[PDB]
């Protein structure tokens, strides 16, 4: 309720200024989709990524370590994937 | 201002599945969908709640309507059915709501006690390690074939996507 | 030179160290003269929450200490 | 040559190298093992006494069982 | 059972008539798929955080980076539509017919 | 199905440690050492048994070890022990290493006198 | 495409259905159909008509709706008895959106419309693909989730399906329609037996799937798409007309032919039960789709249509695919009439 | 010497709870007056209603959800 | 079908994630542990119908640890009755706080 | 009293932006080559302060759109300095850090919300590029914030403000913090990396930039911390992200805008393959130096 109140604050705040602001007067480029989809599936990645400090104390450290560069070599990978493959052009 | 904050979210809940469900021009709703995501991450919030919801805070109203709203953009561009079909949706949710508070149970198929339900709920137990957040911590201790499929999965999907918008 | 940018640069300084100043100075009065808790997990929250229920008071900065004994 | 074309990439290899040769050959990722074990989150229990056996140290200042203690000592 | 579930499902059950029933466009059909995703989402995470059963914990989080990569494959497909023709309406789809 | 059974009222009146929790932690290692012989038996009781009303006259005991614990270290030294805890007292959530120098002011006490 | 592309994706169609035939824990069962309509989406569009573009929109659409239905169904067990062990639900209202999930998955009345309007538009090793391994992989989930389903559901999607698929195929001339239509009626004699004896439903599905490699091979003798074009392979050549006899008629099913061994042992471990009036109805229905197979049969290999000049030019020339396994799975497919005690071969 | 403090406290506040059950419902018929619900008398822990019932507000609000929107 | 590499491989790289009772990361249970292992121990070695003849009772009372519905519907007869008899006129509150 | 907590919190931050408008002007002048403003008001104060009152008096989509931009904008640029310790921040979050990408992404929104309302089909380009180059670095400030966390535990952000007490954490990561500090700069959409109501767009632009100064300021360096005094923190904390601001100015009055594909270019095939290569190298180096960092 203390960060309910000020959430509230603040948007109350922001329309009394915009009410202020407003009453005293009173075809496509393929090239942009896959901008999209490649922050789509890279967010995605990062998605699973972040938890990792969280993780970072266990006691089967050699398979954390493992999979982690799995994940990130896998991240590599794609880019490098489109990065042959001349995935963004202009 | 009461107890009963968790149903009151839900209701919005419903609310803004209703909003967009009733068919609108698509970037309302996007609106609708972003109102909708944000009060299911303030009522997982509000279950406890540390994490999980606010990790895909960024993921799901940070990184989709983005997209749905960039390929709104770039595709194309008030009627009766759509106002009729939301106010009917209202007057459901007003009637559940009726039923839920002035009676004792309700049934679609199932029983639900019909009140206001903090229950149930932790007895203060000592956690002192968040568990949600070490659950979260898992995956990369024991989860072996779980992340090598999602990450096979994710790759997969990177070079389907390239492909059927025109490899190469 | 500087000479007639330093004022606006002093006023924003100024500017900019008052919430945090007004925030720690609201944090001590709002505590009796302490520190306000932050209980991260559940159990400094069962900690907090003992500490104010044996205060009496239904505040815990009291903390009532080594008067309770006999 | 190999450098002059790609260089960001050819130090990206080279530190992407490293991070993972470096970590199959070390003096220290036993250490990091210990440490990361010997800090009891839970509580240990304690058991019904024994079958007579010559290990579970009864005072938690007897010296019989289990210690760390090269933290104070590097 | 509780009072929330009931909510949530009555919400994931009319996400999903928006699903079926669709009128014009298909961005708004493939956007009210990702609302069901929600809504499994929403649903799966209260279960296990009251049941506190902090082994199974990726449920979520797994199920809503896959979906997610459903929902990537699908604005591929509907902007390959809106390429091949003028919009992306459910007219342009009367070829191939039954 | 069966109905349940507890110790009533006249069971649970048993004189508890109403003291703070910024003390409770700053007196805790030499509380874990001298006292809490006895209180690995009320845990063992508890997880053996995970039936409370059943262990509790354990909790009872290791209750009347902290409270003598207590009034030993009232009744003698530290003094300065006072402003030890209320040194830790303030310093949000505790660490042992702000208020250091009084603790071990607090150990020269404990070690010469007793 | 590349073929290293191809490779890549058709190993991870295979690896969608290993991870479902192979894991006891119900998010990998709905990973598995998921990675299973990835990759299986660019094996259609190997061509960019837009007959392929509105085709996998369609089974997109409609598969991505029964994954998420098959979500709400494991997250409703779920709410009930709460385990990960891939068993009895534990509500009949998880096993109804269950059975209704694979129902739109692989095909049932209600649920089928999708079903010729994919296979048609698409070249045919996209729908040999989708055809075999998409209703290879959910039968192991049926196979899995038996001890808990409401009959009904099962009885009134089988029958439902056998005379829908059955009525439909007496106005399609395409080839891939009709080939669609004996999908969802062997859809149906696949899965009304599965609350009986699975090891006949097991043993369907790998007649069904061996049949249907042997047609979609034949029909990449050349690329047919109406019967004209199978009157012209009749010119062209000899042998293929008795080859699309032969499978012909064990489509049909006959009791001579190796088509007969489903109906056969099915209708006999059906009937120790006393279900009887529903087995005659489903054998009568049985032998109504076999007439589109029967004018098929008549079009080509048994009367003689007229034809075209420049088969004259293409008399010369070899029809030189390669193809993929032909005769191994032709007269394995059709003799193997005195191995139905090779029922028995499966646990 | 919390757990102990806390196993007195649940205890008493489920004493306090039964007592006023087998006041609040004195007259209703069927109805046994402390019925378990379970078939294995062992120790459960209740649900935090049990715990807290009938307080109206104050502490069911600064006890249950208090810690989730504090800090 | 389904075969058994999960078995035979015998690295059980699938049977962490499914039931509790097992590593938990850092160990602690569920809040219904006890219920499943009671179950589980029901129903083991048993083979799946005669575990639905004779483990009714454990089962039943796993599903009432996990929803407890039945436990609520006593908690809201018992506030019902409450208010009813606050608003006839017996004890204008004493039950909390006052004794 | 916590009402005047979040009134102080939230208003001074607007006589903050207004003064960050006259001090950008003054120094990039006095870079340049200019005197001014100096001459409405002593040293250009009530000149700002006009300014405000002057674009508030002027008499100027989908009114649902045309609203929905800006107070979208400006309640981000309001909420958005929850969770910064200033020693005692406003709301102790367990997790704050994501909390700064989420509200990144909310901005995405409200630029595309306002481009969708616009109409027209030039300025509907401009802003779906734009939405592109803002979107294309918050994967770098994440992965970035990600290495630069690990190497001090939690998501708390007040361990992190602890942990910094020995070092300043730019020594131990220096090319990871110069990406970070290169993708604010794309974040806040300044040169070199690129209607109405102008006021309300303005200063939610500003306010981000103030943000990412300060969270780059607690997030990389800071001071020690005193028991008991806050207050010379908060002073040398201030005029740290006051030389950042300065400096974030020096860069901006230099340096040309990019061409968008070479930004574009530069982004993926330049930091990308950089910033995982040392991300990974965080990842697989504090496990071999013994130092796994205690998240509490
Ligand atoms: C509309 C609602 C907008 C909510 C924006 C996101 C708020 C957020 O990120 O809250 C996170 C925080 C989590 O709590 P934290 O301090 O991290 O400690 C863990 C245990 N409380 O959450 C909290 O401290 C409280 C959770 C939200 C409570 C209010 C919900 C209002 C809806």
């Amino acid at each position: 309720m203390n960060l309910m109140i000020t959430l509230l604050t603040n948007f109350t705040l922001a329309t009394l200024l915009v009410t202020i602001a407003f009453w005293l007067p009173q075809p496509f480029s393929m090239k942009f989709f896959l901008v999209a989809i490649t922050f789509l599936l890279f967010d995605l990645e990062i998605a699973l990524l972040l938890p990792l400090p969280w993780a970072s104390q266990t006691t089967n450290l050699n398979t954390m370590l493992t999979m982690a560069l799995l994940l990130i070599f896998l991240l590599a990978v794609s880019l490098a994937y489109e990065w042959t493959q001349k995935g963004l052009e202009w | 201002m009461m107890t009963y904050i968790v149903f009151i979210l839900s209701i919005i809940f419903v609310m803004g599945f209703v909003g967009f469900s009733s068919k609108p021009s698509p970037i309302y709703g996007g609106l609708g969908l972003i109102v909708s995501g944000g009060v299911g991450c303030g009522i997982v919030l509000n279950f406890g709640g540390s994490f999980l919801g606010l990790m895909v805070f960024l993921i799901y109203l940070g990184g989709m309507m983005v997209v749905f709203g960039y390929t709104t953009a770039m595709a194309t561009e008030s009627n009766k059915v759509v106002l009729g079909t939301f106010i009917t949706g209202l007057l459901m949710e007003f009637l559940m709501v009726y039923y839920v508070l002035k009676d004792k149970e309700v049934e679609i198929v199932f029983k639900f006690n019909g009140m206001g339900d903090w229950v149930i709920y932790d007895t203060g137990d000592s956690g002192f390690f968040s568990e949600e957040a070490m659950g979260i911590a898992a995956l990369y201790s024991y989860g072996t074939w779980l992340v090598i499929v999602t990450g096979w999965s994710l790759l997969i999907g990177v070079v389907v996507i390239m492909e059927i918008t025109r490899g190469n | 030179m500087w000479f007639e940018v330093l004022p606006g640069i002093a006023v924003m300084g100024v500017c900019l160290f008052i919430p945090g100043m007004a925030t720690a100075r609201i944090h001590r009065f709002s505590n009796g003269g302490r520190e306000k808790r932050v209980a991260h997990y559940s159990y400094q929250w069962y900690l907090m929450e003992r500490d104010r229920r044996v205060s009496g008071v239904n505040r815990y900065y009291v903390s009532k200490g080594l008067e309770n004994i006999d | 040559n190999v450098w002059a074309k790609e260089p960001v990439l050819v130090a990206s290899f080279a530190i992407a190298g490293l991070a993972v040769i470096l970590p199959t050959l070390s003096p220290y990722t036993k250490y990091s093992l210990m440490i990361n074990r010997a800090t009891p989150y839970n509580y240990p229990v304690p058991l019904r006494d024994d079958g007579n056996m010559p290990d579970v140290p009864s005072h938690p200042q007897d010296p019989q069982g289990p210690s760390l203690e090269w933290l104070k000592r590097l | 059972m509780s009072l929330v579930y009931m909510n949530i499902m009555m919400a994931f059950t009319v996400s999903l008539t928006g699903l079926l029933m669709y009128r014009s466009h298909l961005m708004s059909s493939l956007l009210c798929l990702e609302g069901m995703m929600l809504s499994l989402f929403i649903l799966a995470t209260l279960m296990i955080l009251n049941s506190h059963f902090t082994l199974a914990s990726m449920m979520p989080i797994i199920l809503l980076v896959f979906a997610a990569c459903e929902a990537a494959l699908g604005l591929s497909l509907l902007v390959m539509v809106s390429n091949t023709y003028g919009t992306d309406y459910v007219q342009n789809l009367n070829l191939l017919q039954c | 199905p069966g109905i349940v059974e507890l110790p009533s009222l006249e069971d649970l009146k048993v004189q508890e440690v109403k003291v703070s929790s910024s003390v409770l932690k700053a007196a805790a290692h030499h509380y874990g050492a001298q006292c809490d012989k006895p209180n690995k038996e009320f845990m063992l009781c508890r997880w053996e048994e995970k039936d409370p009303r059943r262990c509790l006259e354990e909790g009872k005991l290791v209750n009347q070890c902290a409270l003598e614990f207590f009034r030993q270290i009232k009744r003698h030294c530290a003094e300065p022990f006072t402003e030890y805890w209320t040194c830790i007292d303030y310093s949000g959530l505790q660490l042992f290493r702000r208020c250091r120098k009084e603790q071990a002011q607090f150990d020269k006490c404990v070690l010469d006198k007793l | 495409m590349n073929p290293i592309i191809l490779i890549i994706i058709l190993m991870t169609v295979m690896l969608g259905t290993i991870i479902v035939m192979i894991s006891t824990h119900w998010l990998l069962i709905w990973i598995g159909f998921e990675m299973n309509m990835l990759a299986i989406i660019p094996i259609m569009m190997k061509k960019h008509n837009p007959r392929a573009t509105e085709a996998s929109t369609k089974y997109f659409l409609t598969q991505s709706t029964a994954s998420m239905l098959l979500m709400m169904a494991i997250i409703i067990n779920l709410m009930f008895s709460g385990q990960w062990t891939v068993m009895k639900l534990f509500n009949p209202m998880a096993s109804m959106l269950m059975t209704m999930a694979l129902a739109m998955k692989l095909g049932m009345a209600p649920f089928h419309f999708w079903v010729p309007e994919v296979t048609q538009g698409i070249p045919l090793s996209s729908g040999l693909i989708l055809l075999t391994w998409q209703k290879l992989a959910p039968m192991s989930v049926l196979y899995q989730i038996l001890p808990s389903i409401n009959l009904d559901l099962i009885l009134t999607l089988s029958i439902l399906s056998i005379t829908i698929g059955g009525w439909g195929g007496l106005n399609q001339t395409q080839l891939r329609k009709i080939m669609a239509y004996s999908s969802i009626a062997h859809m149906g004699w696949m899965t009304a037996v599965l609350l009986y004896n699975p090891t006949m439903t097991l043993l369907n599905l790998i007649i069904y799937i061996i049949m249907t490699s042997t047609m979609f091979t034949l029909f990449m003798a050349n690329s047919t798409t109406t019967t004209l074009s199978l009157s012209h392979t009749w010119n062209k050549a000899p042998i293929m007309t008795i080859l699309v006899l032969i499978t012909l008629l064990s489509m049909g099913g006959l009791p001579p032919l190796s088509g007969f061994m489903p109906k056969w042992m099915i209708i006999q471990e059906m009937t120790k039960n006393d279900s009887i009036i529903l087995p005659t109805l489903m054998a009568i229905t049985a032998l109504l789709n076999l007439y589109f197979y029967m004018r098929l049969t008549y079009s080509t290999a048994l009367t003689m249509f007229p034809s075209t000049n420049n088969m004259k030019m293409k008399w010369q020339f070899p029809t030189t695919k390669r193809m993929t396994l032909l005769p191994t799975m032709t007269v394995l497919s059709t003799m193997l009439l005195p191995l139905t005690p090779i029922l028995s071969i499966l646990e | 010497l919390l757990q102990a403090e806390k196993d007195r406290r649940v205890l008493q506040m489920l004493r306090e709870n039964l007592e006023e059950e087998a006041t609040i419902m004195k007259d209703v018929p069927g109805w046994k007056v402390g019925e378990s619900v379970f078939h294995t008398t062992r120790w459960v822990t209740p649900m935090m209603g049990e715990l807290y019932g009938l307080r109206t507000g104050e502490e069911i609000l600064s006890s249950t959800y208090g810690f989730i929107w504090y800090t | 079908p389904f075969f058994d590499v999960q078995k035979k491989l015998g690295v059980d790289l699938d049977h962490w994630m499914t039931i509790q009772s097992a590593e938990q990361p850092h160990r602690i249970p569920a809040r219904c542990h006890a219920f499943e292992k009671e179950w589980i121990e029901c129903a083991h070695g048993i083979g799946s119908i005669r575990a639905e003849k004779e483990c009714k009772i454990e089962f039943e009372d796993f599903r009432e640890c996990l929803l407890r519905q039945k436990t609520m519907k006593r908690l809201n007869a018992i506030k019902r009755q409450r208010d009813k008899l606050i608003k006839e006129g017996k004890y204008t509150p004493p039950p909390h706080h006052s004794g | 009293m916590f009402m005047i907590n979040v009134l102080t919190l939230i208003i001074p931050i607007l006589l903050a932006v207004a003064f960050l408008t006259l001090v950008e002007r003054k120094v990039l002048g006095y870079m340049q080559f200019r005197k001014g403003p100096n001459v409405v008001g002593p040293y250009g104060l009530l000149q700002p302060i006009a300014d405000a009152i002057k674009l508030f008096i002027k008499e100027p989509s989908s009114i649902s759109m045309f609203i929905l931009a800006p107070i979208l904008a400006l309640t981000l640029a309001l909420t958005m300095w929850i969770p910064l310790p200033m020693p005692y921040p406003l709301i102790n979050m367990n997790l704050g850090v994501l909390f700064m990408l989420a509200m990144s992404s909310l901005a995405v929104y409200s630029i595309l919300w306002s481009g969708w309302a616009s109409n027209s089909k030039y300025a509907l380009i401009g802003a779906l590029r734009a939405v592109a180059q803002t979107i294309s670095y918050e994967v770098t400030l994440a992965i970035i914030l990600l290495s630069v966390l690990l190497m001090n535990g939690s998501f708390t952000l007040s361990t992190l403000i602890i942990t910094q007490e020995q070092v300043w954490l730019i020594f131990p990561a220096w090319p990871l913090a110069m990406m970070w500090f290169i993708s604010t700069l794309a974040e806040t959409n300044r040169a070199p990396f690129d209607a109405g109501p102008f006021a309300l767009f303005f200063m939610a632009e500003y306010a981000n930039i103030i943000m990412m100064n300060i969270f780059t300021t607690t997030l990389f360096l800071g001071a020690f911390h005193n028991p008991y005094m806050p207050e010379l923190y908060t002073i040398n904390f201030t005029i740290k992200s006051l030389l950042l601001s300065i400096t974030f100015l020096w860069i901006r009055a230099s340096y040309p805008r990019f061409r968008y594909d070479q930004l574009m270019h530069l982004l993926w095939k330049n930091f990308l393959p950089l910033t995982l290569a040392l991300c990974m190298w965080h990842v697989s180096l504090p496990i071999l130096l013994s130092s796994i960092p205690p998240q509490t």
